[PDB]
RNA sequence: CCGGGCACUCUAACGGGACUGCCCGCGAAAGCGGGAGGAAGGAGGGGACGACGUCUGGUCAGCAUGGCCCUUACGGCCUGGGCGACACACGUGCUACAAUGCCCACUACAAAGCGAUGCCACCCGGCAACGGGGAGCUAAUCGCAAAAAGGUGGGCCCAGUUCGGAUUGGGGUCUGCAACCCGACCCCAUGAAGCCGGAAUCGCUAGUAAUCGCGGAUCAGCCAUGCCGCGGUGAAUACG
C-alpha cells in the first residue's frame, strides 16, 4: 500500500439474513474456493444452533463474534537494538476479520468428527466466555493490558 | 488420489482405460 | 472368524476383512462372496456357520496363501539369484529393480539416509 | 546439420523407426518442427518476414 | 404479450423470454429449480425481477447454455433485469442503484510463458 | 442449392476474393446460400526465443484459417454461368461441393 | 538481449509476406523449403541488381511468383536473355509453371535491405568505416526518406577489440506499430572476420 | 511382469547357429553381439558369448535360465 | 430428426463506444475526493512491444566466420553398450499425509484446440491392456471425448484406516527387427513412508491465490508429474 488506502473488498449481506457477515465468514470456512459446501457448513452449522438451542442464531453469531472481536494487541519495531512488543488497540475491520476468522481457525481445531459440527458447536461456545476463539482473542488481547508498560511508544 | 491407480481417479490424473474404468 | 492359515479377520465388513489375509486384497474381496454367493454387506462379526465355511472352504481351496505363500515368492526372487540374471543384481544389493535411478531417490527400495561427505 | 549426419535424406534406413527429421535449414536433429519441416530457432527470424505465411504476431 | 433482454455474463449465454402470469419458471430443459439444485446461489439470480416487487405478475423461459452453473446463474441475472425494461423502461426507481444490468467483464487470465499461470510464479531459491 | 468452401489465411481477403462472387449469378434463377462467415481454426505454437537456454519468453506466433462459403441457391444452370471460370483469388482457396 | 524484428512487429500490418499464399497440412511443409528456392535461385544471382524482394503469390499449380530489382536491366538482356537461361531453369528442378515478374526498384536509397549490402559492399570495399555511414542516412535522408541508422559491428576496420559502431538519423519510431519504417540486414563475409550491418529506415507514416 | 505378445522374439540369425551346433552334437562356446534374443532350451550346455560393451563373457544357458532373454546376463555398469 | 424461419446466442468481417465531454467542490493550471447518465471510464482487464548502455553474461555444440589442430586418421559406416550407474548432498515437481475426505452408482453444464495412415460413433470376445468387424468425417454440422470440481443416494466412522500407493512376486496386451541393461499400459497379489513437516524459505493484490479437469507440442511408442494454452468454481488482505 505505497499509495491507494486501498478500496477494501466491500461485499454483499446474504441471502439469508441478510447481513454481510455470512458471506464473508463463510468465506472464511470456504476451501480451495468452493463456496457451496461452504455455504453449507454455514447454514447447516445454523442447523444445531437451532436443534440444540432455540435462540435463532442471528445475535449467536452475533453476540458472540462481539467477543471474539479483539480491542487489543502487540506489532514490535526495533527502535534501539532490540525489538519492543508495543501494546495497542485495533481497527473496525481487522478487529472484525481477526475475530471472524479466529473462529474457524479454532473452529476446526476441535473434536466434533463432522464439519458442520464443528462450526456450529463453536459458535455455541463462541458467544459464552469459553470459546476456542475468545480464547486466543482473550490470549492475545490480555498480551496487552500487561506490556502497557510500553504503550508510551503509543504509535 | 491420483497415481493410486487402479480406481477412477487414477485413470483420471494419469487417464486411462482398463477394468476400473470402462465405457459406461 | 478363522480363515486362511494363520488368518482371523473381524468385526469389519466382510469384502473388507478378508483383504487381512496375505492372498486377498479388495480384488478377490468379491470374487468371494460371489461363489460363495455369501451376503457381501455384513460383518465378520456376524456371518452364520454355513457361510464362514463357505470362504475358508472356497479361499483355502481355491488359492495360494500365507505362509505357503510368502515363501513361493522368496524361493521364487532366491531363484533370480543362484543364476547370473540382472535382476538378481539389484536383489543381492537390495537396490531398485524394475528399472530405476540410484543418484537419488531409489531410498523406499535403499534404506535410511546413511549420509557421509560428498 | 552436419552432413556426415544430413544422410537421414535417406528415407532408407533399415527399420523404419530411424528417420530422425532433422532441420530442412538449421539441420541440428531436434526441436525440429513437423509443421514447417525446419527449426525452432529459424522458424522464429524467419517467420519474422515471410518465408512463412499466415503466422502473425500471436498476441491476445 | 411478450417482451425479452438478454443478459450474459462470466462466459454464459442466457436467452430470456419474459411474459404475464405467476412464477412458473424454466431454464434449459427442466425449470430452473430443478436445473439448479437449489443453490444458495441461483435464488439472487432471480432477485432481480423483485426489483419493485412482482414475481406473481410476469413469467419466463431461458435457456442459458455455456460455460458452467456459476455462470449459468448469473447470465440469467441480467435477462430477468434485462427483461423489465422491454415492459418498463422506467424500472429503474431502483434498477440502476443495484447494477444487476451491468455486465460484469470479470474474465479469465491467460497463462503468460515462464510463470505458472498468467500470474502464478515459480519457485527460486538462495538469492 | 450449391456449395462454395472459402477458406484460407488471410481475414477480409479469403472475404473479397469471394465477396465478388454473390450477384454476378444470383439474376435469372433465384437467390444465394449467402455469404457465411464459419468458425476460424488458429495454429499457435511458442519455442524458446533464443538459441540455447532461456525459459520464460519463446515468443508466440498464431495462422488463423478463416472460413466462408456463399453458395447460389436455385441457380438454374444459366443462374451459374453468370458468374463461370471467372475470378481473381490468389493466395485465397475455395472449392464447390453441393 | 532486447528489441526484436521490426518488420516482425509488423507482417500483419504495414509489410507484406514473401511467399504471399496459402496451402495446407498436406502441403505447406514444402511448399517453404521450395518457396526458399525461389530465393536460393531467383536471388542467388540477381543480387548485383535487385533481390529486392521475391515475395510470391502462387494459385494451385499455377505460380505467380514476382522477383523485383533496383536494376531492372541486369534482370533482362537482349529483350529476354537472362529471363531464360535459368528462368526456366528455375523449373529445373519445379516447373509448376512458376514464372518470373520484376517491378521498378524506385530509389535503392530507400530499401536499406540494399544500403546493408551497399554498407556490406563498401564495408568489403574497404570504405571508410563510420563515413560511408554518415553518408547511408544522409543518401537514404535525400532520398525523400525520413529515419536511418546503420549498425555495423565486430571488430570495426578488422580492428582487434570487437566493436559495434552506431549512426543513424531523424525519426525512427520502431517502438510505434504504423509507421512504414523497413529494415533489411547485410552480412559481409571478412579477411579477419564477419561482421554486418542492420540499416533500418523509415519511411511516410500513416 | 514380462513381454513379447503372441510371437516369441529372438534374433533368427543366432538360431541357425545354434539348432545346428546341437543337431550333430554340440560346441566348446558361440560368439554373436546379441542379447536381444530370448533364450530357449536345446540352449543346454551349448555356453554363449553375448557382448558387454567392450569384453565378452561366457553363459553356460539352462532352461531355468530361458524365460529369460540373452542379455538379461550381461553386466554393464560396475558398482563397488 | 421434417418443413419452415433470423427476431435469439452464436460465428468472423466492419464500424460504432470513453474525451474528465456533464454538475458540485478546491483550483493559477494540469487535475484529485466526489455524483449523473453509460454495458464499461479516467489508461475498464490482459497482452505483443523491452531505451543510450551494463555485466565483457551464453553457446564457436544449430548455423556462420577471423586461428591453435587433424588426416590412415579425434574425418566416415555399423553392432552392441553408454547418456537411465549409486555412500551420498541440492533444485524443481508429482502424490499424499484424509471426513470441507475417500469409493461406487445415476445424471449434467467448458473453452481452446487436434485427426489419411489419422482421430475412431457402434456391435462383438474380453475383469483388462487390447485384437477382430465395422457408419460417417475430407472435418461450426463426423469425431477425438467423455471433461473434472459439483449434485441426489447410498457404502466408510477416526482406524496407518476402503486414507495413501512407494516396493515387490506372477500373468498379459501394445509399439516396435528389436524394449536384459532400458519402454509405457491392464489385471491379481503385495501393500511400504507419510498422522501436515527444524532453522530457513517461494508465489500471489481478483477472477488473482487455492483447486478440477480438457487440449496440443515433439513422437513408433515413450520413461511428460515437465512445457505452452482453456475454461469450471472463485477468496483472503494491504494500518502504513
Ligand atoms: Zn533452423
Amino acid at each position: 500500500a505505497r499509495r491507494r488506502r486501498a478500496e477494501v473488498r466491500q461485499l454483499q449481506p446474504d441471502l439469508v439474513y441478510g447481513d454481510v457477515l455470512v458471506t464473508a465468514f463463510i468465506n472464511k470456512i470456504m476451501r480451495d474456493g468452493k463456496k457451496n459446501l461452504a455455504a453449507r457448513i454455514f447454514y447447516d452449522a445454523c442447523k444445531i444452533i437451532q436443534e440444540k438451542t432455540g435462540q435463532e442464531p442471528l445475535k449467536v453469531f452475533k453476540q458472540a463474534v462481539e467477543n471474539v472481536k479483539p480491542r487489543m494487541e502487540v506489532r514490535s519495531r526495533r527502535v534501539g537494538g532490540a525489538n519492543y512488543q508495543v501494546p495497542m488497540e485495533v481497527s473496525p475491520r481487522r478487529q472484525q476479520s481477526l475475530a471472524l476468522r479466529w473462529l474457524v481457525q479454532a473452529a476446526n481445531q476441535r473434536p466434533e468428527r463432522r464439519a458442520a459440527v464443528r462450526i456450529a458447536h463453536e459458535l455455541m461456545d463462541a458467544a459464552e466466555g469459553k470459546g476456542g476463539a475468545v480464547k486466543k482473542k482473550e490470549d492475545v488481547e490480555r498480551m496487552a493490558e500487561a506490556n502497557r508498560a510500553y504503550a508510551h511508544y503509543r504509535w | 488420489g491420483k497415481g493410486d491407480r487402479r480406481t477412477r481417479r487414477g485413470k483420471i490424473w494419469r487417464g486411462t482405460y482398463g477394468k476400473y474404468r470402462p465405457r459406461k | 472368524a478363522r480363515i486362511a492359515g494363520v488368518e482371523i479377520p473381524r468385526n469389519k465388513r466382510v469384502d473388507v476383512a478378508l483383504t487381512y489375509i496375505y492372498g486377498i486384497g479388495k480384488a478377490r474381496a468379491k470374487e468371494a462372496l460371489e461363489k460363495t454367493g455369501i451376503n457381501p454387506a455384513t460383518r465378520v462379526k456376524d456371518l452364520t456357520e454355513a457361510e464362514v465355511v463357505r470362504l475358508r472352504e472356497y479361499v483355502e481351496n481355491t488359492w495360494k496363501l500365507e505362509g505357503e505363500l510368502r515363501a513361493e515368492v522368496a524361493a521364487n526372487i532366491k531363484r533370480l539369484m543362484d543364476i547370473g540374471c540382472y535382476r538378481g543384481l539389484r536383489h543381492r544389493r537390495g537396490l531398485p529393480v524394475r528399472g530405476q535411478r540410484t543418484r537419488t531417490n531409489a531410498r523406499t527400495r535403499k534404506g535410511p539416509r546413511k549420509t557421509v561427505a560428498g | 546439420a552436419r552432413k556426415a549426419l544430413i544422410e537421414k535424406a535417406k528415407r532408407t534406413p533399415k527399420f523404419k523407426v530411424r528417420a530422425y527429421t532433422r532441420c530442412v535449414r538449421c539441420g541440428r536433429a531436434r526441436s525440429v518442427y513437423r509443421f514447417f519441416g525446419l527449426c525452432r530457432i529459424c522458424l522464429r527470424e524467419l517467420a519474422h518476414k515471410g518465408q512463412l505465411p499466415g503466422v502473425r504476431k500471436a498476441s491476445w | 404479450e411478450q417482451y425479452y433482454g438478454t443478459g450474459r455474463r462470466k462466459e454464459a449465454v442466457a436467452r430470456v423470454f419474459l411474459r404475464p402470469g405467476n412464477g412458473k419458471v424454466t431454464v434449459n430443459g427442466q425449470d430452473f429449480n430443478e436445473y439448479f439444485q437449489g443453490l444458495v446461489r441461483a435464488v439472487a439470480a432471480l432477485e432481480p425481477l423483485r426489483a419493485v416487487d412482482a414475481l406473481g405478475r410476469f413469467d419466463a423461459y431461458i435457456t442459458v447454455r455455456g460455460g458452467g452453473k456459476s455462470g449459468q446463474i448469473d447470465a440469467i441475472k441480467l435477462g430477468i433485469a434485462r427483461a423489465l425494461v422491454q415492459y418498463n423502461p422506467d424500472y429503474r426507481a431502483k434498477l440502476k442503484p443495484l447494477g444487476f444490468l451491468t455486465r460484469d467483464a470479470r474474465v479469465v487470465e491467460r497463462k503468460k510463458y515462464g510463470k505458472h499461470k498468467a500470474r502464478r510464479a515459480p519457485q527460486y531459491s538462495k538469492r | 442449392k450449391i456449395r462454395i468452401k472459402l477458406r484460407g489465411f488471410d481475414h477480409k481477403t479469403l472475404d473479397a476474393s469471394a465477396q465478388k462472387i454473390v450477384e454476378a449469378a444470383r439474376r435469372s434463377g433465384a437467390q444465394v446460400s449467402g455469404p457465411i462467415p464459419l468458425p476460424t481454426r488458429v495454429r499457435r505454437f511458442t519455442v524458446i526465443r533464443g538459441p540455447f537456454k532461456h525459459k520464460d519468453s519463446r515468443e508466440h506466433f498464431e495462422l488463423r484459417t478463416h472460413n466462408r462459403l456463399v453458395d447460389i441457391i436455385n441457380p438454374n444452370r444459366k443462374t451459374i454461368e453468370q458468374l463461370m471460370t471467372l475470378d481473381l483469388p490468389t493466395g485465397v482457396e475455395i472449392e464447390i461441393k453441393t | 538481449g532486447n528489441k526484436i524484428h521490426p518488420i516482425g512487429f509488423r507482417l500483419g500490418i504495414t509489410r507484406d509476406w514473401e511467399s504471399r499464399w496459402y496451402a495446407g497440412k498436406k502441403q505447406y511443409r514444402h511448399l517453404l523449403l521450395e518457396d526458399q528456392r525461389i530465393r536460393g535461385l531467383l536471388e542467388k544471382e540477381l543480387y548485383s541488381a535487385g533481390l529486392a524482394r521475391v515475395d510470391i503469390e502462387r494459385a494451385a499449380d499455377n505460380v505467380a511468383v514476382t522477383v523485383h530489382v533496383a536494376k531492372p536491366g541486369v534482370v533482362i538482356g537482349r529483350g529476354g536473355e537472362r529471363i531464360r537461361v535459368l528462368r526456366e531453369e528455375l523449373a529445373k528442378l519445379t516447373g509448376k509453371n512458376v514464372a518470373l515478374n520484376v517491378q521498378e526498384v524506385q530509389n535503392p536509397n530507400l530499401s536499406a535491405p540494399l544500403v546493408a549490402q551497399r554498407v556490406a559492399e563498401q564495408i568489403e570495399r574497404r570504405f571508410a568505416v563510420r563515413r560511408a555511414i554518415k553518408q547511408a542516412v544522409q543518401r537514404v535522408m535525400e532520398s525523400g526518406a525520413k529515419g536511418a541508422k546503420v549498425i555495423v559491428s565486430g571488430r570495426i576496420g578488422g580492428a582487434e577489440q570487437a566493436r559495434t559502431e552506431w549512426a543513424a538519423q531523424g525519426r525512427v519510431p520502431l517502438h510505434t506499430l504504423r509507421a512504414n519504417i523497413d529494415y533489411g540486414f547485410a552480412l559481409a563475409r571478412t579477411t579477419y572476420g564477419v561482421l554486418g550491418v542492420k540499416a533500418y529506415i523509415f519511411l511516410g507514416e500513416v | 511382469p514380462r513381454s513379447l505378445k503372441k510371437g516369441v522374439f529372438v534374433d533368427d540369425h543366432l538360431l541357425e547357429k545354434v539348432l545346428e551346433l546341437n543337431a550333430k552334437g554340440e560346441k566348446r562356446l558361440i560368439k554373436t553381439w546379441s542379447r536381444r534374443s530370448t533364450i530357449v532350451p536345446e540352449m543346454v550346455g551349448h555356453t554363449i558369448a553375448v557382448y558387454n560393451g567392450k569384453q565378452h563373457v561366457p553363459v553356460y544357458i539352462t532352461e531355468n535360465m530361458v524365460g529369460h532373454k540373452l542379455g538379461e546376463f550381461a553386466p554393464t555398469r560396475t558398482y563397488r
